C-alpha cells in the first residue's frame, strides 16, 4: 500500500527520481534543501516500501541475479523508502500572509489511487495551521483537465478569472485561489466524500467496541 | 603584498581563476585585510580548512571585524569543529546581541557539544525577553525555538519519570504558541508511552490519525497505546470501527489483511480492498497487495487467485475494458510472481490484444518473455513499448539493458545515445549531474561499461580491411570506456554538491528559525556518501580504475624487453587508484559505519596503493563477523600472506607480527580447497583476481568457479564469466 506523511530532508533526494518528472531539471536540489529547511511542516510525501528510493527500476526482491545479469555489480562479488507522489510547498517570502505550491508530483503509475487530494489537503492544512496562511493561488492552462478537476472541483478553489492568451502558445489560464479557514480544512471534513461517523477523541474508543460487538 | 592578495579576488570575482590562484599563490610568500581576503578567497573556492586558518588569522592580527566569527561559525560547523565553533558563535553573540538569530545559533552549537543545559538556559533567556507580545512575523520563529527547547529537555530527560512529568508540563504550557501541531502531538504522545501513561497516549494516536489517516504509523502506535498489539479479535474490531471513521484510508483496509486468519472473513477483507481497485483500473493494484504476498505466500496467493479470476470471469470484454485490461494486468503479475510464466504472459497478452496503447502491459509483457528465456523477443516488445514515449528514461535505460542482454550491440548503442546526441550532453548541458537523475546515468555507465567488454573481446579476436576493423574497435574500446567512466564520475558530483549546499544553512537556517531542521541537515549531510545510489556507482566504478591499475602492471610486465566529450582523458590517467579515492572512496570511507563497512572492498583498495596494514586490518574485521572458515576470508588472508614475502619493506614485517596470532589457522589452491571447501563461489572469484600473484591454478579455479555456476541457465553463465572473468584474462590495450 501506499503511506502518507510528513517530508523531511531525508525525502530530498528521493524527489529527484524521473518517474516523479515529466522534463528534468535537476539543478533545482538546492531550491528544495530551502524549501524544506525554510518551512519543515509545510512539505508531505507518499511512499512505498524499497531499497533506494533513487532507483527507477521495479527492484524485485526475489530475483536479485537478473540484476547483476544487467551489470549491475562490482565485477568481483556476488550476491527505505521511495516516493510515489509528493507536494513541495512555501510561504510567499519575496501582502498578507499566502501560501505558494511549487511543485505536486505523483508517479502516472500511482494514478487513481487519491493521492495529488491527499497530499493538496495535508498542505492546505498545514500552511493555515503552522503558518496562518490567508490563501494559495496559482493559475492552470485550460487543457489540463486533470489539474483543473483537482484544484476547482476535488479542492474547492474558486476561479477568480480566465487569463486570455496567458500562455505563449495562446492557451488561457484559470486564476484560481482558495481562501484558507482551519475549521474548513480539517481532513475529517473529507474523510466521506463522494459516498457518517467520525471520532470524537474523548470516548473510550476500545471499550465502545467491546460493547458494541456485544450487539449481535 | 596585499595588494598581491586583492589583486586575485577580483581576479576570481570576474572568473580568470588560473590568474586568481597564482597571484594568490604567491601572495603568500599579514595585513589583517590581507588574511581576510584570503579567508574570502579560499571560502568561494571551497578550501574551507585554509579559509578558516586564514580567517583565525585575520583577527589574531588585530582584525576588529566581528562578522569574521559568524564566517568562522560557518565555516567550522561545514567541516564538523563544532568545539571551534561553539568558540565563534559565543563571540558573535557578543557583539551583535540583538538579532534572536546568534542567540539559537549558540543555542545549537551548546547543544551539539554536548552542553544540553547551557543550551536550554539561552534559549529560556531569549523566551523570557520575547514575552512582550511577539508580533505575527516573530512568532514562527519563537513556536520553533519553544520545541527546539523541549527536543532539548525531552532528549536530557531520557527514561527519568520526574524529568519526563516536567517536559511534559512545559510541553503543555508551550502548546498555545506552537504551529508545528503535528510534532508536539507525536511528542506528547511519545513522553505519555514513556510514562505508561497508555490511555493519555492513544488519545493523542487517535488524534494524530484523524488528522492524517492515511499514515500507517499512527495505527501501528495506536495499538500498542491500546495494549491489543497481539489480539486478533480485538483488532479485528478497532480496524472495523477506524474503517467507519476513515472508509477511504488504506491503513484500515490494509492491516487486518496481514493478520486474519480465518478464510472466508479474509478472503471478505481482500476482495474489499482488491476488487475497488480493478473496477477503477489502478495500475498499482498488484503492487499495492504485493507486501501480502512476500510476507503470506501461501495463505494469501490462492486466495487472490479465486478472487480476481472470478472476478474477470464476470466482465464484458467490450463494454467493460478497463476492468477487463487492469484485472488481466493484476493476474499477470500475480503469475509472473508465482513464477509461472505462460500463464503469465496470457493474461498479458489479452491485455495487450485489447488495448495496445498502454505501456506498462509491454513492460511487463518483456519481463515476462525475458523470463522464458526468449531475450530477442523480449528486447522487441520493450522497444514497441519505448515507441509510445521516447523520452521516458526509464524505458529508455531498460530497453538499452535488454537489448545488450539479446546481444544486439547496434540497437543498445542506438537507444543508449538518444538523449545525447550531440556532445554528449542533453540539452546543451555537459554536465549530466546537473540534468539527468542518478538513476539514469549509472545505467548509462553499465551499459557503456557493457559494450566496452563487447568491443574488448571483439578485439582480442582480431588479433588471433583487417587493420581497419583492429583500427575502428580499439577506437570503440576508447571511446565506450571513456563513457562508461565519465558516466560514473557524474556521480559523486551530485552528492559533493548535496555536502556543500550545507553552507549557506548555517546561518540561514538560524535567521528563519529552523533550528530542529538545521540539526537533521546536519545528520544528513553525514550520511551522504553512504547512499545506496553513492555505494553502488561507487563499487561499480572501481571495477575500471582497479582494472586501469592492474592492467598497467600487466602491460608494464608484458613489454619489459620491448622497443573531452568521451571521457579519453579519464581513462589514460596513470593515478587511477588517486582518482578513484579522491572521486569516490574517501568520502564514503570517512562517512561509512563499521557494521556498513564493506572489508573486501577496503582490502582490495589498500591493496594496490600498498597500504598492507590496512588490508590486515579489514581482514581481521571481516573474520569477526563472517568467520574463519569463510571462504572469503582464506582468500583474504592467502593474498595477504603472499604480500608479506613489493611491497613497503619495514612494514611487511608489521604485518607479519600482526598475523602471528593466526598460526592456528607449496600449492595454495590446495591448501583452499582442503581447509575451505570449493563451494564458496566470492572466495573462488577473489583467488581468480589474484591467480598470478598467489599463484593460483586458473584452470582449475576456473572449473570450480563454473561447476560452482552449473545451477545456471547457459547464456546466464556466459553473462557472469563476462563480468567476473574476463576483464581479469587479458589486459586492454
Amino acid at each position: 500500500p501506499i503511506n502518507i506523511r510528513r517530508a523531511t530532508i531525508n525525502d530530498i533526494i528521493c524527489m529527484q527520481n524521473a518517474n516523479l518528472h515529466n522534463l528534468p531539471e535537476n539543478y533545482m536540489m538546492k531550491y528544495y534543501m530551502y524549501h524544506i529547511l525554510s518551512w519543515p511542516e509545510a512539505s508531505f510525501v507518499a511512499t512505498t516500501t524499497t531499497l533506494d528510493c533513487e532507483d527507477s527500476d521495479e527492484q524485485d526482491e526475489n530475483d536479485k541475479l537478473e540484476l547483476t545479469l544487467d551489470g549491475t555489480n562490482d565485477g568481483r562479488t556476488i550476491k527505505g523508502e521511495k516516493l510515489v507522489g509528493y507536494v513541495l510547498v512555501k510561504m510567499n517570502d519575496d501582502e498578507p500572509p499566502n501560501g505558494h505550491i511549487t511543485s505536486l508530483s505523483v508517479m502516472r503509475t500511482y494514478r487513481r489511487m487519491g493521492i495529488a487530494e491527499n497530499l493538496m489537503r495535508q498542505a492546505l492544512f498545514a500552511l493555515r495551521e503552522v503558518h496562518q496562511a490567508e490563501y494559495v493561488s496559482l493559475h492552470v492552462r485550460q487543457s489540463n483537465r486533470a489539474a483543473l478537476h483537482l484544484y476547482r472541483d476535488t479542492l474547492a478553489f474558486e476561479v477568480l478569472s480566465i487569463e486570455k492568451s496567458y500562455y505563449q502558445d495562446g492557451e488561457d489560464a484559470y486564476a484560481m485561489k482558495k481562501v484558507l479557514k482551519l475549521e474548513e480544512l480539517q481532513i475529517s471534513n473529507f474523510t466521506h466524500r463522494r459516498l457518517k461517523l467520525e471520532d470524537d477523541l474523548e470516548s473510550d474508543l476500545l471499550e465502545d467496541i467491546i460493547k458494541q460487538g456485544v450487539n449481535d | 603584498v596585499d595588494s598581491l592578495a586583492l589583486k586575485g579576488l577580483d581576479l576570481y570575482s570576474v572568473g580568470e581563476k588560473d590568474d586568481a590562484a597564482s597571484y594568490v599563490a604567491n601572495a603568500i610568500r599579514a595585513s589583517p585585510i590581507c588574511c581576510h581576503v584570503l579567508g574570502i578567497y579560499m571560502r568561494n573556492t571551497k578550501e574551507y580548512k585554509e579559509s578558516i586558518k586564514w580567517f583565525t588569522a585575520a583577527l589574531n592580527n588585530g582584525s576588529t571585524n566581528k562578522q569574521i566569527y559568524r564566517d568562522l561559525a560557518t565555516l567550522q560547523s561545514q567541516i564538523g569543529d563544532f568545539k571551534n565553533a561553539l568558540v565563534s558563535r559565543k563571540k558573535y553573540w557578543e557583539a551583535f546581541l540583538g538579532y534572536r538569530a546568534n542567540w539559537t545559533s549558540l543555542a545549537v552549537a551548546q547543544d551539539v557539544n554536548g552542553e544540553r543545559q547551557q543550551a536550554i538556559n539561552t534559549l529560556s533567556q531569549f523566551e523570557k525577553l520575547a514575552e512582550g507580545k511577539i508580533s505575527d512575523s516573530e512568532k514562527y520563529e519563537h513556536s520553533e525555538c519553544l520545541m527546539y527547547k523541549n527536543d532539548i529537555m525531552y532528549k536530557a530527560a531520557s527514561d527519568n519519570q520526574d524529568k519526563l512529568q516536567n517536559v511534559l508540563k512545559h510541553l503543555n504550557d508551550i502548546e498555545p504558541c506552537v504551529f508545528d501541531k503535528f510534532g508536539l502531538l507525536e511528542r506528547k504522545a511519545t513522553i505519555y508511552m514513556k510514562l505508561g501513561q497508555l490511555k493519555d497516549a492513544s488519545i493523542v494516536y487517535r488524534t494524530l490519525i484523524k488528522r492524517n489517516p492515511d499514515n500507517f504509523k499512527y495505527y501501528k502506535l495506536l495499538e500498542v497505546s491500546l495494549g491489543i498489539q497481539g489480539d486478533n479479535k480485538l483488532k479485528k474490531a478497532l480496524y472495523g470501527k477506524l474503517e467507519q471513521f476513515y472508509p477511504r484510508c488504506e491503513p484500515p483496509k490494509f492491516i487486518p489483511l496481514t493478520f486474519l486468519q480465518d478464510k472466508e472473513e479474509l478472503s471478505k477483507k481482500l476482495r474489499e480492498y482488491v476488487l475497488p481497485q480493478l473496477e477503477r483500473g489502478v495500475p498499482a493494484t498488484f503492487s499495492n497487495v504485493k507486501p501480502l504476498y512476500q510476507r503470506r505466500k501461501s495463505k494469501v496467493s490462492p486466495l487472490l487467485e479465486k478472487i480476481v479470476l472470478d472476478y474477470l470471469s464476470g466482465l464484458d470484454p467490450t463494454q467493460d475494458p478497463i476492468p477487463f485490461i487492469w484485472t488481466n494486468y493484476y493476474l499477470s503479475q500475480h503469475f509472473l510472481f508465482l513464477k509461472d510464466f505462460p500463464k503469465a504472459q496470457e493474461y498479458i497478452d489479452a491485455a495487450l490484444d485489447h488495448t495496445p496503447t498502454l505501456v506498462e502491459f509491454y513492460i511487463l509483457k518483456a519481463r515476462i518473455l525475458k523470463h522464458l528465456g526468449l531475450m530477442d523477443t523480449a528486447a522487441g516488445i520493450l522497444e514497441e513499448g519505448r515507441q509510445l514515449d521516447l523520452q521516458d528514461r526509464f524505458i529508455n535505460c531498460k530497453t538499452v539493458k535488454y537489448f545488450l542482454r539479446a546481444n544486439n550491440i547496434d540497437k543498445a548503442v542506438e537507444v543508449a545515445s538518444l538523449f545525447t546526441k550531440n556532445d554528449d550532453s542533453v540539452n546543451g548541458i555537459k554536465d549530466l549531474h546537473l540534468v539527468e537523475a542518478s538513476w539514469f546515468i549509472v545505467e548509462q555507465a553499465e551499459a557503456y561499461y557493457r559494450l566496452y567488454l563487447d568491443r574488448k573481446k571483439k578485439l582480442d579476436d582480431l588479433a588471433s580491411q583487417i587493420a581497419n576493423d583492429i583500427k575502428e574497435n580499439q577506437w570503440l574500446v576508447r571511446k565506450y570506456k571513456g563513457l562508461a567512466l565519465k558516466r560514473f564520475n557524474a556521480i559523486p558530483k551530485f552528492y559533493k554538491q548535496f555536502e556543500d549546499d550545507q553552507l549557506d544553512f548555517h546561518s540561514y537556517c538560524m535567521r528563519k528559525g529552523t533550528p530542529r531542521a538545521y540539526l537533521e541537515m546536519l545528520e544528513w549531510g553525514k550520511a551522504l556518501y553512504t547512499k545506496p545510489m553513492y555505494v553502488r556507482a561507487m563499487k561499480e566504478a572501481s571495477k575500471l580504475y582497479f582494472q586501469m591499475h592492474d592492467d598497467r602492471l600487466k602491460r608494464k610486465s608484458d613489454s619489459l624487453d620491448e622497443n573531452d566529450v568521451f571521457g579519453e582523458k579519464l581513462i589514460e590517467t596513470s593515478t587511477p587508484m588517486e582518482d578513484f579515492a579522491t572521486e569516490f572512496y574517501n568520502n564514503y570511507s570517512m562517512q561509512v559505519r563499521e557494521d556498513e563497512r564493506d572489508y573486501i572492498l577496503d582490502f582490495e583498495f589498500n591493496y594496490r596503493i600498498g597500504k598492507l596494514a590496512l588490508c590486515f586490518a579489514s581482514l581481521n574485521k571481516f573474520a569477526k563477523r563472517f568467520g574463519t572458515t569463510s571462504g572469503l576470508f582464506g582468500s583474504m588472508a592467502i593474498v595477504l600472506l603472499h604480500a608479506t614475502r613489493p611491497f613497503d619493506p619495514i612494514l611487511k614485517k608489521v604485518v607479519t607480527k600482526s598475523l602471528e596470532k593466526e598460526y592456528s589457522e607449496f600449492d595454495w589452491l590446495n591448501f583452499y580447497q582442503e581447509k575451505f571447501g570449493k563451494n564458496d563461489i566470492n572466495g573462488l572469484l577473489f583467488l581468480y583476481r589474484y591467480r598470478d600473484d598467489v599463484p593460483i591454478g586458473s584452470s582449475n579455479l576456473k572449473e570450480m568457479i563454473i561447476s560452482s555456476l552449473s545451477p545456471l541457465e547457459p547464456h546466464s553463465q556466459n553473462e557472469i564469466l563476462q563480468y567476473y572473468l574476463y576483464p581479469y584474462d587479458v589486459p586492454d590495450y
